[PDB]
RNA sequence: CCGAGCGCGGGAACAACCGAGACCGCCAGCUAAGGCCCCCAAGUCUGGGCUAAGUGGUAAAGGAUGUGGCGCCGCGAAGACA
RNA sequence: GGGGAGGUUUGGCACCUCGAUGUCGGCUCGUCGCAUCCUGGGGCUGAAGAAGGUCCCAAGGGUUGGGCUGUUCGCCCAUUAA
RNA sequence: CGGAAGGGAUAACCGCUGAAAGCAUCUAAGCGGGAAGCCCGCCCCAAGAUGAGGCCUCCCACGGCGUCAAGCCGGUAAGGAC
């Protein structure tokens, strides 16, 4: 947690940073201390459910962290003939086997990077939106069970 | 979301660029701008138009003071347009552009107590085999003890037509602004005579 | 013979509805609906403190009930049992659920009819501002 | 037990399930079952836990790291489980 | 080989009705159920594509005309998204 | 000429982040997508919505009894009826 800035609420955290500063909902009866220039969090007793909220905030927390530290950001392949992908100013869009060209918005605080027309990054400053940003791009076309066209992230082919 | 009053006054077809089309003739008058409505004075958008001219004798009523509060000649009808706040004092055909369709609402003609088969269209019954007793008749409306009543809203013989019916997507054919006419895809609700009123579709 | 009251003067209350549980609140609100919370109280003539609630949307829940909780409008046409999740009554007019709760707890008599009266409710808060006040709790 | 006690209270309502055997009167008090937040009389009473499924508001063979409590055996700071 | 659901069939009791509760089909008018024939959505496939199999979600609407027989049922004819 | 389009929540279901359980998981906190279906949207009814709504406009004084509370009687106005 160096350089950073956390900031502690009631029921939320506000961390900032290099990139900016970002919410993260934190929950209630957990407490949120701020020892030394880094930050921990203790649960209230030790049940099954405490259990899963203490480890659950452990790693939302330390992403607020990392989110506006270093940032995020997917890669994406593109197998197949015509398969390709064209950035234009924000959007992106690309033809993958439909009449109609793929016109993918840019939602806010993500901006993807295309430097091939194969490959595309996914640059963003939240692991959520990244994560659902990447499914995004695979749902619009997933990698046909029987060769190699659609996208994929980087994981093994389907074959 | 334009609108206007006018009266079914008949239809023929005409000949669009070499086909027959059938179409019906409105006429929608100057209608005055009785009272604009806001959210403010009220709680929703919309006008009263005026229509036709009147013995000022007749309107003795205290629509003289609701003429005057708008300075107009009294008018036979007028009627509101939900969310249309136009411009000037008297809306026009020229509101319609030809090509455009419009939903027109009007009354459909009294058919009076008219019967089952007349009504919903039924089956009545057999006319030759069968006893001559059940010619046009329901028949059968219901089961045994249970339910043991009748669905409500069953269809049955009753007064029909001569209500309010409203047709759609009708498209304005020529509009004629020299005599404040209006053509439209012919089939138009009410007589020839009525009030209907015309206004903006919704193919989206 | 017992005490025989006669004509009394309607003693409103304002009560606040934020973080109440819908049962626990609409039991007092009905209790006290009718005149049975004082001791002159009589069944027969009905002369219940004039209840006005506010910040109904407010209202707490325990656990699956936002969800879980139906309501029935029944019309008298086929297939009229139209019936609403409690979420969307907090959307539309959300002064109904505590209605419906009050109006499940008073009286099934006529009486009981007008005792409903004597309750008003909405959410804001900020009633109609006429006299009487007396917040509680 | 009903029958003949379809007289009374409880069980929502119900001859025979639980209470209880009505000579009549009282604007008296204790109690029975079952109850004691509201419709509805009486504690939103006390202490201690279990359940988050509306189980409660009542269906089985069988199936499942659901959650809590007791006992046994193995590995573990001479370095364990993943 | 074992456990249930349903209350459509045959059957078993004989509890209301024998000082009467018209019984098969067809017609007319329907409404409701889902364990769904179609159309809409989805997982797996011994799913290449098409087409198909099977299971899940899903009543909103739809579910033809005719030959045989009193038939329900069923076979056949022409077609259908069914 | 209509079935819709379009908005919202959602079914099975695909998915993101993520524990309890250092890994893993769509799930227990949270989030997105997704059915001809659910709510709205279109058409019709509707303030007996006794919870009787709203806006614009027109008429308005007791003249004789009621000490009071609540009423009674003819002429009337706007306007209605025959
Ligand atoms: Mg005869
Ligand atoms: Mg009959
Ligand atoms: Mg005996
Ligand atoms: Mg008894
Ligand atoms: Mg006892
Ligand atoms: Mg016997
Ligand atoms: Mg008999
Ligand atoms: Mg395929
Ligand atoms: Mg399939
Ligand atoms: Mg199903
Ligand atoms: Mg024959
Ligand atoms: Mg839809
Ligand atoms: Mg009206």
């Amino acid at each position: 947690p160096k350089g950073v800035s956390v900031e502690v609420a009631p029921g939320r955290v506000k961390v900032k940073g290099p990139k900016g500063e970002l919410e993260v909902p934190v929950s209630p009866e957990m407490r949120v201390v701020v020892e030394e220039g880094v930050v921990r969090v203790e649960r209230p007793s030790d049940e099954r459910r405490h259990k899963s909220l203490h480890g659950l905030t452990r790693t939302l927390i330390a992403n607020a962290v990392k989110g506006v530290s270093e940032g995020y950001s997917k890669e994406l392949l593109i197998k197949g003939i015509g398969y390709r992908a064209r950035l234009v100013g924000r959007a992106l869009e690309l033809t993958v086997g439909f009449s109609h060209p793929v016109v993918v918005e840019p939602p806010e605080g993500i901006t993807f990077e295309v430097p091939e027309p194969t490959r595309v990054r996914v640059s963003g400053i939240d692991k959520q939106k990244v994560g659902q940003v990447a499914a995004n791009i695979r749902a619009i076309r997933k990698p046909s069970a029987y060769h190699e066209k659609g996208i994929y992230y980087a994981g093994e082919p389907v074959r | 979301m334009k609108g206007i009053l006018g009266v079914k006054v008949g239809m023929t077809r005409i000949f669009r660029d070499d086909r027959a089309v059938p179409v019906t003739v409105i006429l929608a008058g100057p209608c005055p701008v009785v009272q604009r409505r806001t959210p403010e004075k009220d709680g929703y958008t919309a006008v009263q138009l005026g229509f036709l001219p009147q013995n000022p004798k007749r309107v003795n009523r205290p629509l003289k003071g609701h003429f005057a509060k708008a300075g107009v000649e009294p008018v036979r009808i007028l009627r509101e347009i939900r969310d249309f706040n136009p411009e000037g004092d008297t809306v026009t055909v020229e509101i319609f552009k030809p090509g455009e369709r419009v939903d027109v609402t009007g009354t459909s003609k009294g058919r009076g107590f008219a019967g089952v088969m007349k009504r919903w269209n039924f089956a009545g019954g057999p006319d030759s085999h069968g006893a001559h007793k059940i010619h046009r008749h329901p028949g059968s409306i219901g089961n045994r003890k249970t339910p043991g009543r009748v669905y409500k809203g069953k269809k049955m013989a009753g007064h029909y037509g001569a209500e309010r019916v409203t047709v759609m997507n009708l498209e304005v054919v020529d509009v004629i602004p020299e005599e404040n006419l209006l053509l439209v895809k012919g089939a138009v609700p009410g007589p020839n005579g009525g009030l209907v009123i015309v206004r903006e579709t919704k193919k989206a | 013979k017992t005490y025989v009251p006669k004509q009394v003067e309607p003693r409103w209350v304002l009560i606040d509805a934020e973080g109440k549980t819908l049962g626990r609140l609409a039991t007092k609100i009905a209790t006290l609906l009718r005149g049975k919370h004082r001791p002159d109280w009589t069944p027969n003539v009905a002369m219940g403190d004039f209840v006005v609630v506010v910040n109904a949307d407010k209202i707490r829940v325990t656990g699956k009930k936002l969800e879980q909780k139906i309501y029935t409008r029944y019309s008298g046409y086929p297939g009229g049992l139209k019936k609403i999740p409690l979420e969307k009554m907090l959307a539309t007019h959300p002064e109904r659920v505590l209605e419906h709760a009050v109006k499940g707890m008073l009286p099934k008599g006529p009486l009981g009819r007008r005792l409903f009266k004597r309750l008003k409710v909405y959410a804001g808060p900020d009633h109609p501002h006429q006299a009487q006040r007396p917040e509680k709790l």
